[PDB]
RNA sequence: UUGACCUCAAAUCAGGUAGGAGUACCCGCUGAACUUAAGCAUAUCAAUAAGCGGAGGAAAAGAAACCAACCGGGAUUGCCUUAGUAACGGCGAGUGAAGCGGCAAAAGCUCAAAUUUGAAAUCUGGUACCUUCGGUGCCCGAGUUGUAAUUUGGAGAGGG
RNA sequence: GUUCUUUGUAAAGUGCCUUCGAAGAGUCGAGUUGUUUGGGAAUGCAGCUCUAAGUGGGUGGUAAAUUCCAUCUAAAGCUAA
RNA sequence: UUGACAUUGUGAAGAGACAUAGUUUC
């Protein structure tokens, strides 16, 4: 009966998760993460509908 | 989490920080609320004057329901009005069209009297009113209509 | 075991209450097994909807009356007035209840309109065999929302006849308060010889 | 009753165009009827009176209904009974060694 | 018909027919064995509306119970405790002495099903009861739409389960504010109310 | 003398059933003390452990002798809440539910008491056959001290 | 889904008129004892003594008498989730 | 152990009241 599961304010989750989606363009960002992205166009990395 | 938490940083102090005289023993004062009339009663009065036996009268069987009665100021009341709507109604302050609030169907039980609603007329729909609520609100041409 | 200037608490742990704790570690079990039995019932129910056709209801207390909200079943008089009879009523996915009564007008003619609806917005395959392929719509309560009436308009104007509605109320409530005691002056006051 | 229309008050609560349900037979639960009431009747005159319905009538003639009441309420439940037992007892008396 | 006359009879036991009647019947009783078939109803009426019909399946047994309290078994009246649970003797028993006859019926005709019983006589010493049994593997009892329900195995023993209406009455099983304690049955309602409700996102 | 009936027996009588086990969970009975109160007896631990009887895949409960006091609700069960509240309590230590509201699931009913009386219309069993979880014929038997049809309070029955 | 027997001079539903309308007892209830309950002049349970009625009866969380009102229909029974 | 109530019924004489007919009680 020990805790396991945590609660976090829905509207603060939304605040990271959008915080989150933000850093996604950011390329020093993606770049620091890992992530092999120095020989890419531009970031946000927009791809034909078709995929 | 337990890294964080100050008896990590005990490890290797003989006491764990509760002494070397007077120990962390089992129950020292007893335990819960005992002795509060007696070794632990300069704690309960101060802190807790008026803890100790009885006053006013038994209720049984008691549902709150029966007393259900929120209230609402003057002070907010035109809250009650959707503010599109009610921008549309300050102006145009008037008999022959004024704004009707049902208090009951907001969920209110009795309008008190705050303080200042401006000058348009309202009709007020409640269960109850004081005196200065219901006063305040016709000196603005409104009146108070008694529903249920 | 007192001391500071806390607040006096009550945690009732006395018990061997580590016996009985339950722990909802099968929250999210439940939740599908009671989305699949929805879904297995939902096929086997072949066209019919999940639920049954519930009535309009005033709900009861000083609290919540102001609401209305989905009552049990239909009433016989409801029904019969909505031209059928409970039997039937009950096979044709509406619910019915022999216990509840009808004592205002407005809720009767509701329910009343409430099943002339449903009536007329369902379709009733007939006994013999053919079972004319026709689609469920899961809910009869989202199908048949249920709402809250009308009880004014949004402007109109003020009539004042002057009466304080405050004052209204305290000498109603002292009329009340007094009812009796005049009733025995009055009595008392017949006994004049 | 018909409601004042407002929230206190002596006939207190909302005004609403009133009905009146067809009425419950479950209500008629008490009911007499012809047939228990020729059955009891007849019942009655086989076995007769018991031990304390005759104490009963025996304190009426010589003690009146008050006292009859009272022995009566503390031979059944109460009160209540105990009126409508000396008024079954009356009854017996009048109809019987009377008219 | 008969019936209605016999049930209104019945309720005048301190009748001179009524108590000539009780007297011969009880000596005619405290006789036999305490417990021992019965031929049949001796009160064709209350069997009767208790579920009992004259057809092959159907059983009626009389049986004798012992009167008064219970007297706590503890040798020498020796509670070995605190005081409040030093008595003895004004104890009583949570059972109604109905339960007891029946309990002691449905053991001794294992083979059947308890139904229900009655109330026939008493004395200081004994209460005397019959209680009407089912055979549920008589095959007029397992067609039989409905009384085949007793033939279900969620229906051994009734008796000793609180079953009966006897037992219903005891463990308090009736609706509304007076029964609050005992009515979903009184153990599992206490279990309730006395579990810990944890969830994952801790209310 | 013979034939019943009531009630009571017997059989290696024809066919059946019960026991023991398991017992996490379920229905009852019975029933502590350590402990807490800084001592202790009421209280508390606890309507708990130990002991006893009885079930099932769930058990139990269930179609209101209910809740309410409202514009009333409407079988039962459980969750969220009501609420550490009303209340109990050396009114000390402690204890402590329910009605409404949201939700999950939903579902309703059976007798007794009634003259079939122009027809016991009902049923176990044996038997022969058959399309064998059964049916039909026929025969013993049950049953009128009442087996069916009919009706269950929401009604419902008899006449027209 | 198909296919064979038509179960029937069988069964059931509904409207008006009239007369009716049977409804569970050593139980309900009461006193006392004891146990239990948050249940407080007594929440349930049991023992013993008393023991009903039929425009009756139970409940309406402060005892009692009087008068009303509201609300169900006990002392028998089955039932999935 | 002692009392009351219940198991508990049938006569007869004698006391006891409606207040010197016999229902009732020792
Ligand atoms: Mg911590
Ligand atoms: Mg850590
Ligand atoms: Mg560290
Ligand atoms: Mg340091
Ligand atoms: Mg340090
Ligand atoms: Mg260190
Ligand atoms: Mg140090
Ligand atoms: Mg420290
Ligand atoms: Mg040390
Ligand atoms: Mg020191
Ligand atoms: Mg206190
Ligand atoms: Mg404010
Ligand atoms: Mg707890
Ligand atoms: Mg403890
Ligand atoms: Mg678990
Ligand atoms: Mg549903
Ligand atoms: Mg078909
Ligand atoms: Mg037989
Ligand atoms: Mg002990
Ligand atoms: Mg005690
Ligand atoms: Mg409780
Ligand atoms: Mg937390
Ligand atoms: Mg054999
Ligand atoms: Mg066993
Ligand atoms: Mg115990
Ligand atoms: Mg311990
Ligand atoms: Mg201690
Ligand atoms: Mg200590
Ligand atoms: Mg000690
Ligand atoms: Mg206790
Ligand atoms: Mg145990
Ligand atoms: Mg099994
Ligand atoms: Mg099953
Ligand atoms: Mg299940
Ligand atoms: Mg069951
Ligand atoms: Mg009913
Ligand atoms: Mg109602
Ligand atoms: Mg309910
Ligand atoms: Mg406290
Ligand atoms: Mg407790
Ligand atoms: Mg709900
Ligand atoms: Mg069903
Ligand atoms: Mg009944
Ligand atoms: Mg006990
Ligand atoms: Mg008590
Ligand atoms: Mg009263
Ligand atoms: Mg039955
Ligand atoms: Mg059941
Ligand atoms: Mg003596
Ligand atoms: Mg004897």
């Amino acid at each position: 009966w020990r805790k396991w599961n945590v609660k976090v304010n829905h509207n603060e989750k939304r605040y990271a998760t959008a915080s989150a989606i933000a850093a996604t363009a950011v390329a020093s960002l993606v770049l620091a993460r890992g992530h092999r992205v120095e020989k890419i166009p531009e970031i946000p990395l927009v791809v034909s509908t078709d995929l | 989490p337990s890294r964080f938490t100050k008896t990590r940083k005990h490890r290797g102090h003989v006491s764990a920080g509760k002494g070397r005289i007077g120990k962390h023993r089992k129950h020292p004062g007893g335990r819960g609320m005992a002795g509060g009339q007696h070794h632990h009663r300069i704690n309960m009065d101060k802190y807790h004057p008026g803890y100790f036996g009885k006053v006013g009268m038994r209720y049984f069987h008691k549902q709150q329901a029966h007393f259900w009665k929120p209230v609402l100021n003057l002070d907010k009341l035109w809250t009650l009005i959707p503010e599109d709507k009610r921008d549309q109604y300050l102006k145009s302050a008037s008999k022959e069209t004024a704004p009707v609030i049902d208090t009951l169907a907001a969920g209110y039980g009795k309008i008190l009297g705050k303080g200042r609603i401006p000058n348009v007329p309202v009709i007020v729909k409640a269960r109850f009113v004081s005196k200065l609520a219901e006063e305040k609100i016709r000196a603005a041409g409104g009146v108070v209509e008694l529903i249920a | 075991a007192i001391s500071k200037n806390l607040p006096i608490l009550k945690n009732h742990f006395r018990k061997h209450w580590q016996e009985r704790v339950k722990v909802h570690f099968d929250q999210a079990g439940k939740k599908v097994s009671r989305r699949n039995a929805r879904a297995t019932r939902a096929a086997k129910i072949a066209p019919r909807p999940l639920d049954l056709l519930r009535p309009v209801v005033r709900a009861p207390t000083v609290k919540y009356n102001r609401k209305v909200r989905a009552g049990r079943g239909f009433t016989l008089a409801e029904v019969k007035a909505a031209g059928l009879t409970a039997a039937y009523a009950r096979t044709i996915g509406i619910a019915v209840d022999h216990r509840r009564q009808n004592r205002n007008q407005e809720i009767f003619d509701a329910n009343v309109q409430r099943l002339k609806e449903y009536q007329s917005k369902i379709i009733v395959f007939p006994r013999n065999g053919k079972a004319p392929e026709a689609e469920q719509v899961l809910s009869a309560a989202a199908t048949f929302p249920i709402a809250q009436p009308a009880t004014d308009v949004e402007a109109r104007a003020v009539q004042d006849n002057g009466e304080s509605a405050f004052r209204t109320l305290r000498l109603a409530r002292s009329e009340k308060k007094f009812r009796g005691i005049r009733e025995k002056r009055a009595r008392e006051k017949a006994e004049a010889e | 009753t018909v409601k004042t229309g407002i929230a206190i008050g002596l006939n207190k609560g909302k005004k609403v165009t009133s009905m009146t349900p067809a009425p419950k037979i479950s209500y008629k639960k008490g009911a007499a009827s012809n047939r228990t009431k020729f059955v009891r009747s007849l019942v009655r005159e086989i076995a007769g009176l018991s031990p304390y319905e005759r104490r009963l009538i025996d304190l009426i003639r010589n003690s009146g209904e008050k006292r009859a009441r009272k022995v009566a309420k503390k031979r059944l439940g109460s009160f209540t009974r105990a009126k409508a037992k000396v008024e079954e007892m009356n009854n017996i008396i009048a109809a019987s060694r009377r008219h | 018909g008969a019936y209605k006359y016999l049930e209104e009879l019945q309720r005048k036991k301190q009748s001179d027919v009524l108590r000539f009647l009780q007297r011969v019947r009880v000596w005619e009783y405290r006789q036999k064995n305490v417990i021992h078939r019965a031929a049949r109803p001796t009160r064709p009426d209350k069997a009767r509306r208790l579920g009992y019909k004259a057809k092959q399946g159907f059983v009626i047994y009389r049986v004798r119970v012992r009167r008064g309290n219970r007297k706590r078994p503890v040798p020498k009246g020796a509670t070995y405790g605190k005081p409040t649970n030093q008595g003895v003797n004004e104890l009583k028993y949570q059972r109604s002495l109905r339960a007891t006859a029946e309990e002691r019926v449905g053991r001794r005709a294992a083979n059947l099903r308890v139904l229900n019983s009655y109330w026939v006589n008493q004395d200081s010493t004994y209460k005397y009861f019959e209680v009407i049994l089912v055979d549920p593997q008589h095959k007029a009892i397992r067609r039989d739409a409905r009384y085949n329900w007793i033939c279900d195995p969620v229906h051994k023993h009734r008796e000793a389960r609180g079953l009966t209406a006897t037992g219903k009455k005891s463990r308090g099983i009736n609706k509304g504010h007076k029964f609050n304690n005992t009515k979903a049955g009184r153990r599992k309602t206490w279990k309730r109310q006395n579990t810990l409700s944890l969830w994952r996102y801790r209310k």
